[PDB]
């Protein structure tokens, strides 16, 4: 039986960040990824 | 007129351009 294999997803974090001086609160982008599959 | 794979699998990740084909029209 034929099995396609495929490496299991993968992908770089992008992160958005205000000024440190302005603020802590960040936020982050999955790229590349349709988020059905966020935590790991 | 004018037209590998749409998937790589080490590292090959191809950015989305800020500026879509859409608002260049505009």
């Amino acid at each position: 039986e034929i099995l396609d294999i495929t490496p299991c997803s993968f992908g770089g974090v992008s992160v958005i960040t205000p000024g440190t001086n302005t603020s802590n609160q960040v936020a982050v982008l999955y790229q590349d990824v349709n988020c059905t599959e966020v935590p790991v | 007129k004018v037209t590998i794979c749409a998937q790589k699998f080490n590292g090959l990740t191809v950015l989305p351009p800020l500026l879509t084909d859409e608002m260049i029209a505009q």
